């Protein structure tokens, strides 16, 4: 009687932590593709104002 | 993110070119020196002829 709930904790509890870190690894690319993004926009925009003071 | 978008859009306003000046009135300075050239043209043929 108390191996019964310490068992089906430990059944439970393994794939409980790994349960819920798949959100990270969703909201991963929203971060991914909006730092890319902006860094080669950023590398745009410097020559951007390289150009402009060239005009 | 959102101000870099749309000072982006504002600068580039659609061109891939940067545009620093006000692009109709750019042509419209285009315009004006072109049809001044004309003018020019005529001018300098009445003055070839006198």
């Amino acid at each position: 009687a108390s191996f019964i709930p310490a068992v089906n904790d430990l059944t439970s509890d393994l794939f409980r932590t790994k349960s819920k870190s798949e959100e990270i690894k969703i909201e991963l690319e929203k971060l991914e593709k909006n730092l890319t993004a902006t860094l080669v926009l950023e590398k745009c925009l410097q020559e951007d104002v390289k150009k402009a003071e060239l005009h | 993110n959102k101000d870099v978008d749309m000072l982006c859009d504002t600068l580039y306003q659609g061109g891939n070119q940067l545009l620093l000046s006000d692009q109709e009135l750019t042509e419209q300075f285009h315009k004006v020196e072109s049809q001044l050239n004309k003018l020019n043209h005529l001018l300098t043929d009445i003055l070839a002829d006198v």
